[PDB]
């Protein structure tokens, strides 16, 4: 089976009434379509407890990614975690923790305490995994496109038979180094796949405004890749949009570029305000197309839902939530010497000395 | 009346637009939402969209664009979201920006301005505190301004404006609401390349300006406490340097430490000490000390300790004045 | 009348026995059409001067632009010089010559004398002209890219009914700022029309290790503009598609992206060695299909050349190259003194002290 | 054997290329051209278009890739055809490899190398002749070496091939092919991070590296012709530079000379004379004197009079033997 490419319309799979719309036969078993839903969940609700986290002063900034959860939770199940690299953005939290990134290491990171891997060193929403191959976030829009590009070179060379996934937003498509990394992947058949959270926004500027391609779908022909156009509110056309992305990369037939369609509910950051600069009627009309409730749906047009399972999932999430929040205020502060730690493998001299007058004042 | 730098800047923009059909503003986001500082709040709705523009996400394209506005018939003053997100459109500064008008023998021109947030004190982490002054300092054809007051913010922007040389405009974001100063509403400019004295004194010279001088002034209260009487100069223009003053300063001193929350090597404080040693070795009675950022990247635990404290700052003039 | 977008095969209006291909009919007079002929000609003997110049060491590096006159010629005479801004590159002299550029300026620039109106500030190839709008070449690919693009939204800001024109290579496409600044353009539907002269190489990458898009014209989507595929060959196809392109622009219509296919019959440049990276019989292949002859052919069959002109427009070239090169060396050697000059409009502190130390040398 | 810088780098690049698999070649006409300076001459022929390829025209995507390549599992020695060239990848280079190790606090890293050619002398102009070194020395995360010697550009790019953390390694032009020193065919390799010395002597201290070494030794022999003892230093790290080194021969001769021929605002030299003022003012006899770059773009006319003569550097060492 294949997608059809540059579509005008958005690939769907799920009906609004739970209908499989698809032109091959649904083949996932019932237990992972339900843990598609369970990391929904999870995702939904790790966000809201980041709106928390914000309230309290817990955290200095946030990202909010709800609105994005099927197009996340589609991408962490489309690839192998742990063995599959990932390349994404700040907005990925939803991602991360389907990834299966310990919670205990994300709420770290946000908290700048010694849980986070990546010591503290950079502001909240910049994650980042070894061991689950998610390449530490970094601020710059696109900046980690190109790097997506060279891993998945690298994997191709070393015959790994990993890929290599690169997130983004549609504000993302607009910088030089998106466009150059791919096309750069393009040309060497790399096992890449470029995928676009395209909320229509980038923090203010409209995609009117961002770019005159119809589409970001459309870009994939500055490049001769395949391009597609999704309903990133679709958890399941994501996933095998993406899946089958995947292992085109994965038998080498070179990279894709796939557009999936979704919603930012939140402000642009805990730094934005949203109800500013969008239209009412049009936050609320998505709010209807929520990725949550049509999957659910679809769920429990086949027995596969109940109100008892939804209840038992969530408590169990938030018992998962309070512990992961726990643990990572336990670990403690960063040290203050940290600052001058990983710069190198080792501390030149020059970072001694520096090292040694910030402990005069210490 | 009293304003913020924020205000006052606001105030510099809406100025030079009502007075130049010519002047546009360019970037992301400083349209409609009024810039994420709101730095260019209501200009869209007073000037219209073919003054006020909302850019697609490009750092490349809108230092470009706006080179090539100025080169044309507009001049236009484009934003960078954050200091630290110049690099995407690096090359349109130092390549195309910058040598224009020497690579043409003056046949083309490039009148715009390149403002940008910058400075750490705000928990902003690798991208939202960096301070890469010394990259346009060390690029011939640029001249490079960092305002450290409301009064100055909008007499130096509208300077800025005026000029037809390229001038990357740096605004330390620690200081957009830090303080509301009386800023005149009449027609008011400030001379571009002069430093400004901000304290006298004649026991120790402080060169800084930017975002620390807020630790260098409480610095220099607390030497008065001991009395001790420290001169601060706020250099203001970066390139070109207040030659003069410094020197001066330097002289009636005889001591000086320079403060910046740039990384210390090849940083423009660097510059100022490695001249101020060439021309006035005979005239120091202690080394120039440099208090900077450190070598490593903008840190998001340790921000408070990375941006020199007043401690820090006590602590060279300490040097400075025992040696 | 208007040409097909991403076409399948290029574009092109001349037979190979120099019939006219066109759905609509000709509509250029023979006087135009032999001005198109002797600029190519003028173009292709300022090139092979060039050469010259490298053999005994009048200049320092040129880049070979043999193959690649009928696009720049094409380009000259669908805009309005002095009028329409142009963004070049370095291997575009063709273009400046038939755009108007005096060679002693043009010359001048190449051999760094007081005749160059950019002072001898940089190396061989990079010509500019404020009188004509030729905005002064820079060497990074792609560079000039996002100032055309802000040039055009000026255009369309000041109403002005000019029309910026940006040209480049192949391998320029590939350059971030080439996607960033047409983007942008595209977006603001900016009176800009961007025109790739494809030679299949970037030096002595060649385009398939370039990109992976089929050509240049189909990159085009990315921006949601117009593409053409076109025969860079074929002057006549050359000059309507990229005059439709300007036309477009100008009645606000947005940019276009034409990609004009031509051959590098020189090395990349006089620092290059293509005889080692190129198939022989690639070179000769496309060595038949050299823009003049074809050209040629098709003033032939219409009346409209004859060997005897040949010989007469060709020695007219031959004594405008004498002169220009002759009031170019006569300009004699830029002033040391100008390495400080226009690095701002008036010289700092700074330089004047680096001047100084300098003086006394 | 005797060869040429150009040779002592392509041995190099061999050697390592046979000993790790991991180690590939990558950038812009590196392949079946061998290189636009030849330095890569043969590698493809050996070893396979899959560890020596060329790429699209974009320094982004070459340093962007390399990057990605580097944190995955190879060893990539990326080459910017002039060094002139690497903004349009700056981004990529103070972006993402200058801080991967930092920001994800020590989980991923950058083991590659970026080659680039540097210097004026060559009639480059603005864009063949630039020295911006500067520019990494102040980004955080970057070791930068340049080299002067055959010996050194084998020895010190095979140390950097093998070294973790991303090294940007600039090769003056003007010396690729200017001389032909003794180069050992054996396995060797020299430490980044410390300066040679090219000459003792202990009235004057030379302090260079880099594309003026030809002229500062020129100078350093005919000042001893004069009765002049000039200590030559060829510093050959700039980050981290040899601290030590510095500081003991200009303890010992009281004055020194730094020679570059990058831009002087905010240069490399600026921050080592800076560095000397402040530890060892006590300990100079006359100031430290810097013969740099003008602050002008690269000219094309005037390249030998931008480019550090041995006149401009012996005027230099007159003022400050006369001091
Ligand atoms: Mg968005
Ligand atoms: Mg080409």
């Amino acid at each position: 089976h294949r997608f059809e490419t540059f579509t005008e319309e958005p690939i769907r799979l799920i009906g609004e009434e739970g209908e499989w719309l698809g032109d091959f036969p649904l083949d996932l078993e019932g237990e992972k379509l339900r843990r598609l839903y369970r990391d929904m969940l999870a995702a939904r609700m790790l966000d809201e407890r980041y709106t928390i986290l914000i309230r309290t002063g817990k955290t200095s900034f946030i990202a909010p990614a709800a609105g994005h959860e099927a197009a996340q939770v589609a991408i962490a199940h489309a690839i192998r975690p742990g063995f599959d690299w990932v390349f994404p953005y700040y907005r990925d939290h939803g991602l991360a923790l389907a990834l299966g990134i310990p919670l205990k290491e994300l709420l770290g990171q946000m908290l700048a305490t010694k849980a986070d891997p990546n010591k503290g060193r950079q502001m909240p929403e910049h994650p980042g995994s070894k061991a689950l191959n998610f390449f530490t976030v970094a601020s710059p829009i696109a900046s980690h496109v190109p790097p997506a590009a060279g891993a998945a070179i690298s994997m191709k060379l070393l015959r790994t038979g990993q890929v290599a996934v690169c997130t983004f937003g549609d504000g993302a498509t607009s910088e030089g180094d998106w466009y150059a990394g791919i096309n750069f992947a393009a040309v060497q058949g790399a096992p890449a796949v470029f995928i676009a959270e395209n909320n229509f926004y980038a923090i203010s500027v409209d995609y009117r405004h961002q770019t005159h391609s119809p589409t970001i779908a459309d870009k994939a022909h500055a490049f001769g890749i395949p391009g597609y156009l999704v309903d990133g509110m679709d958890v399941l056309a994501s996933y095998y949009v993406v899946k089958e992305a995947v292992e085109r990369a994965r038998r080498g037939e070179g990279p894709s570029l796939v557009e999936l369609r979704v919603y930012r509910y939140g402000p642009h950051s805990s730094a934005d305000d949203d109800s500013r600069y969008r239209p009412k009627e049009e936050v609320a009309f998505w709010r209807k197309k929520d990725p949550i409730p049509r999957f659910r749906r679809f769920l429990e047009a086949r027995g596969l839902w109940n109100e008892e399972w939804e209840e038992d999932v969530r408590e169990e999430i938030r018992a998962e939530l309070e512990r992961g929040l726990k643990e990572a205020e336990e670990a403690g502060p960063v040290p203050p010497e940290w600052m001058f730690e990983d710069v190198f493998a080792e501390k030149p001299w020059h970072l001694l000395r520096q090292e040694a007058l910030l402990k005069e004042e210490l | 009346a009293l304003m913020t730098m924020v205000q006052a800047l606001n105030r510099a923009l809406d100025e030079e637009m009502a007075k130049d059909p010519r002047v546009v503003v360019l970037g992301e986001d400083v349209g409609k939402r009024g810039g994420v500082f709101l730095v260019t709040e209501g200009l869209l709705q007073k000037y219209g969209p073919d003054r006020v523009m909302d850019t697609p996400l490009s750092e490349a394209a809108i230092v470009g664009a706006a080179l090539g506005m100025a080169a044309h018939g507009l001049r236009p003053v484009a934003e960078i979201q954050f200091a630290d997100y110049i690099f995407p459109g690096f090359d349109q500064l130092v390549s195309q920006v910058a040598k224009l008008r020497y690579r043409s023998g003056g046949q083309f021109t490039a009148p715009l301005v390149v403002r940008m947030p910058s400075g750490g004190g705000v928990r902003g982490g690798h991208h939202h505190s960096q301070s890469p002054e010394a990259h346009f300092v060390h690029t011939a054809g640029l001249k490079v301004v960092a305002v450290s007051t409301p009064y100055d913010a909008k007499g130096l922007l509208k300077a800025a404006i005026r000029d037809e040389d390229p001038v990357v405009f740096l605004e330390p974001k620690r200081l957009y609401r830090s303080v509301k100063e009386e800023v005149p509403e009449e027609d008011y400019t400030l001379p571009i390349g002069k430093a400004a004295l901000r304290r006298e004194g004649k026991d120790l010279t402080l060169i800084c300006y930017g975002t620390v001088m807020p630790e260098v002034l409480q610095a220099a209260a607390e030497l008065a406490k001991a009395g001790v009487s420290a001169e601060v100069l706020d250099l203001r223009t970066l390139m070109p340097w207040d030659y003069e003053a410094v020197m001066n300063s330097v002289a009636k001193t005889g001591r000086v430490v320079l403060v910046s929350d740039a990384p210390r090597h090849a940083s423009f404080v660097s510059e100022v000490a490695a001249t101020i040693a060439e021309d006035l070795l005979d005239m120091l009675l202690a080394p120039p000390i440099r208090v900077t950022g450190f070598d490593t990247p903008y840190p998001y635990a340790q921000d408070k300790l990375y941006l020199p404290t007043v401690t820090r700052i006590l602590n060279a003039a300490k040097r400075a004045l025992d040696y």
